[PDB]
């Protein structure tokens, strides 16, 4: 056999923009090569830089699985340094950030290990990242049981974005996305908030507290920010509800003025996740004269490349 | 009332307060699990007053409130209408209760019929007539 | 210049299980071929049959884009016939089923047609299905405006699944999923209900009505059904929130006893949408001795093959 | 509680949102399409609470307007937190709360002439002479 302490040897390490500083010229390498994704990378890095300059509403929309990687600390850094000022994500992002902010350690694993051996050892596998049982569900359950009674006493019916600030308020991890968002008053819009460990534990405690969520207030906030901004931009990683919701609300201002999409899904199955910028013209969620770019690749490779370019 | 127990201690037939109403537990199901947290139970119960099905999922160590039961024995004097007047065998006292509007009860009624009524949390309910 | 009525020529036509009776033996053809998807089709077909005999809780989980195709009529028929008795889906399923139930006609298009041209002609493109502007946003906005007052007067705070029944109660389309779910009292669980045209219109009318959604009640229903069932099965099409939410709640009963997954997503990017059933054995979300099958392919091809096999 | 439509609202108009009369400070239009009909987002300040309230609705949506019922009066007592006012027309001396605003909390003195508006069942001071 292989014992637990062999598997959980090397924790996943969060990175920051500082780790990418010495590679800030790497886009020049792909510009020279110019193979099939280099145009998307070259145009994406330029669109990102222009978005930081000319867009006062800047979206960071991403799927949950990224937050189990070292990219979690990068997104906290990007929020801390003012690159993005609204987040649209999923309940899985809250689970991972809460678990890793309150002592839950994630460990480097492998795709080629026996998964049945993990269930015996009480380890979740996510990609090739190992999440011990007591590092994920135990932590989120403890945190919600501990802090919700005080939060619910203050406000019995609460928008989801305020609830996430309240939990961001109580985080001390400086690599935490929820902490970074709360420190900067950056709203975290999670329409599917009831999905996951955090949402399930909210529901469990709602049986004992006079506590409710009003997602109509999260809708009101994102609606108000979209209407009252001048230009809007987005870095949209992945597909699903967090991509659609970002694109959906920007339709009320004739679309995102700047957009960079990083995805692996393709278009032939008609999914929203794999829908090209030459798909949102029909849904008029992109301006008639706008700068949009799609890069097909793994986020843990493409995103550090794009983010390093921010320091060029 | 409000005596306190844990969810894991509840079994079928026990009483528990759910959403403010005392309920009789009719089903209990366990989940060992662990991806969402500690071992949990799901109790299904029927409200004593409203008759509605109330459910509660919680960790087995979660604290819940139990109603305190008061099984009194009384007898009816008058019928008049909407309510009926009953006298407790002990602690001489006249009071009024509703017709149990179910059919198995409220069609057993007659003057000087001995009944057994339970008192929980500040309300009473008729059970048997014989 | 191309004209509108040239493009909106052939409406999308819903099918039902009737149309697949001729092809009820077709799995034998792929069994003989024993192509790469053939084992998943053969095994998935058997699991579906065993699921109907043996599982008292039977999930139908799917992404929204299918409800823009002729498959919408098929899913309504599978519900009316009792093959599945709980649905987990997304906000876009509500949009498409409400739009098409109240006179919104979807038309056959193509993947090529220039999208800037469609924006001029007030047409959305979804895959290769053309959705005229007046068929989608106008219809949903009128329908919510008309019926929410009465619904909100009856119940000022309502579960999402009860809201969808109230709209199913008012539909006359016999190809409608929401109508089928109402007729059978099959709950439709939509954690991300606020994402879409229906949810946006709910929010708009919530400004003028004492009306709120309590998604914690949707949570109680699916939790209660999972705990109280003997065995559970699921046909899961696509990934995203609807797949994860189905799998998440069945974890409380050791996992899904039967499951068939139809998806195009892959695993190398670590997403939930592309996670095999070999994954989620670490998430303790499938039984130690369970019959699960995954088929990789377009749902408009795989699902009619699997559904036809129900009639063999 | 007179009525109008959202598209008729402009900056400076008055409208009831969440039950409170509000003064419109921003109106933003959105073109037609995927969401539905043409819509407007109005941003308004609560006259009493001072809170920012927003309403997004189709331009033809019916909304309620409060009626201002402007009056002019004078103060008799000082009473600290509460103030006893005499309406120039019709006497009807009544008690209200001091304006917590900076420019109005100063210039307060016995027999000071003020202008108070009466909207929906609650009065508010605006100026003082
Ligand atoms: N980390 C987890 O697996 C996890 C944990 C708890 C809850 N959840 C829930 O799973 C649901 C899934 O939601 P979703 O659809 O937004 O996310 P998803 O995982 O289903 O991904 C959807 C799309 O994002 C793209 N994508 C994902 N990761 C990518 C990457 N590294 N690089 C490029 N593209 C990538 C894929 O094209 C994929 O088709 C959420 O509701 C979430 O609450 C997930
Ligand atoms: N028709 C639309 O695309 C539409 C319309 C309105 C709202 N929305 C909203 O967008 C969000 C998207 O969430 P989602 O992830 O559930 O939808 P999605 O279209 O992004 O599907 C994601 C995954 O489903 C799978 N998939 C999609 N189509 C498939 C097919 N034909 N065959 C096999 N597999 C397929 C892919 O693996 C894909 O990665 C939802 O919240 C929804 O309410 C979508």
């Amino acid at each position: 056999m292989i014992n637990r302490e062999d598997l959980l040897k090397n924790p996943v390490e969060d990175i920051a923009l500082r780790d990418l500083e010495k590679y800030s010229d790497i886009v020049n390498v792909f510009d020279k090569i110019y193979g099939f994704s280099s145009e998307g990378i070259v145009r994406g890095s330029k669109i990102l830089k222009e978005m930081i300059k000319d867009a006062d509403l800047r979206f960071l929309s991403f799927t949950a699985n990224l937050v189990s990687t070292g990219l979690r600390g990068l997104f906290a850094d990007l929020v801390k340094r003012g690159y993005f000022n609204i987040i649209v994500t999923t309940g899985g992002t809250i689970d991972h950030d809460l678990a890793r902010s309150f002592g839950g350690v994630y460990y480097k694993g492998s795709f080629d290990i026996d998964d049945a051996m993990l269930k015996d050892l009480e380890i979740h596998r996510l990609g090739n990242v190992l999440v011990p049982f007591e590092s994920y569900g135990k932590v989120i359950e403890e945190i919600v049981r501990k802090f919700l009674p005080e939060i619910a006493k203050d406000k019995k019916e609460i928008p989801a974005y305020e609830l996430l600030w309240e939990f961001g308020k109580r985080i001390s991890d400086s690599n935490s996305i929820l902490r970074a968002a709360y420190e900067k008053k950056v709203p975290v819009i999670v329409p599917g908030i009831v999905d996951g460990s955090f949402g399930t534990n909210l529901f469990i405690q709602s049986q004992f507290l006079n506590f409710k969520i009003n997602l109509f207030e999260d809708m009101r906030l994102i609606k108000d920010l979209v209407f009252s901004c001048k230009k809007s931009g987005a870095l949209i990683i992945g597909g699903g509800i967090s991509k659609h919701h970002t694109i959906w609300w920007n339709q009320f201002k004739d679309g995102l003025d700047y957009a960079v999409y990083v995805t692996t899904a393709q278009e032939y199955d008609g999914s929203l996740s794999g829908a090209k910028p030459r798909e949102a013209i029909s849904w008029n969620k992109i301006r008639p004269n706008a700068k949009h770019a799609t890069i097909y690749g793994d986020a843990t490779i493409i995103v550090p490349i794009l983010a390093a370019s921010l320091l060029s | 009332s409000i005596t306190y127990t844990t969810v894991g201690e509840l079994k079928v037939g026990s009483y528990v307060v759910i959403d403010g109403e005392p309920c009789r537990v009719v089903e209990v199901t366990k989940a060992k699990t662990g991806k969402h947290g500690s071992a949990k139970a799901n109790v299904v119960a029927i409200g004593v007053f409203s008759g509605a099905k109330k459910t509660l999922m919680a960790p087995v160590d979660q604290q819940v409130e139990v109603p305190i039961i008061e099984k009194h024995i009384g007898q009816i004097i008058a019928d008049m209408g909407n309510k009926i007047q009953v006298m407790d065998l002990e602690s001489y006292e006249t009071f009024e209760i509703e017709k149990p509007t179910e059919d198995e009860l409220a069609s057993k009624i007659k003057p000087n019929a001995e009944l057994e009524y339970w008192e929980i949390m500040g309300r009473r309910k008729i059970v048997r007539v014989k």
